[PDB]
């Protein structure tokens, strides 16, 4: 989500 | 003298974030940070709020402040993640091509520089030498990010205690  | 009273509250709430990551803040608690006569550079020590606001201030305030607040809402969550008792798996790595980031944070001038404040120094990612995030710094940046989002929302709804000074940006 926020890191991919 | 009076700058100290601000920093005390600033630190006391930063400590609160380190204890509980998901800690929520009202406008009642944020009050001493909002009603201080200090300038921007003396209220945001890590965050460059001035640059974040004025370098994205193109068009209607009703539109760029919402684009800005949307980014600050994600940046605050980037912080709260590193402060969680158990941190997410890929915490040390932030990819530009990532959906949530590019659609939100990378749409704002100076959005990346906020991540560098969190600890993502090597170019974004944490350096290998850094095995775990600085709990004090992150909570401090997270607080300032939360504080800025708060100030902008009070600007959009025209209730900011110093609305007649911030509009000079």
């Amino acid at each position: 989500d926020m890191y991919r | 003298e009076e700058e100290r009273a601000f920093l005390v509250a600033r630190e006391e709430l930063a400590s609160a974030l380190r204890r509980d990551s998901g800690q929520a803040f009202s406008l009642e608690q944020l009050r001493p940070l909002l009603a201080s006569s200090l300038p921007l550079a003396a209220r945001y020590l890590q965050l460059d709020a001035a640059r974040l606001v004025r370098c994205n201030a193109h068009g209607e305030p009703r539109n760029y402040l919402n684009t800005l607040s949307t980014a600050l809402n994600i940046l605050e969550k980037y912080g709260r993640n590193l402060l969680s008792p158990q941190r997410p798996r890929y915490w040390r790595g932030v990819k530009f091509n990532n959906p949530v980031f590019r659609s939100t944070v990378d749409a704002v001038q100076g959005g990346r520089d906020v991540l560098r404040l969190y600890g993502y120094t090597e170019e974004l990612s944490f350096p290998e030498g850094q095995e775990e995030p600085d709990e004090h710094q992150v909570a401090t940046v997270t607080l300032e990010v939360l504080l800025l989002r708060t100030e902008l929302s009070l600007l959009l709804q025209n209730t900011h205690p110093r609305q007649q000074a911030l509009e000079q940006l």
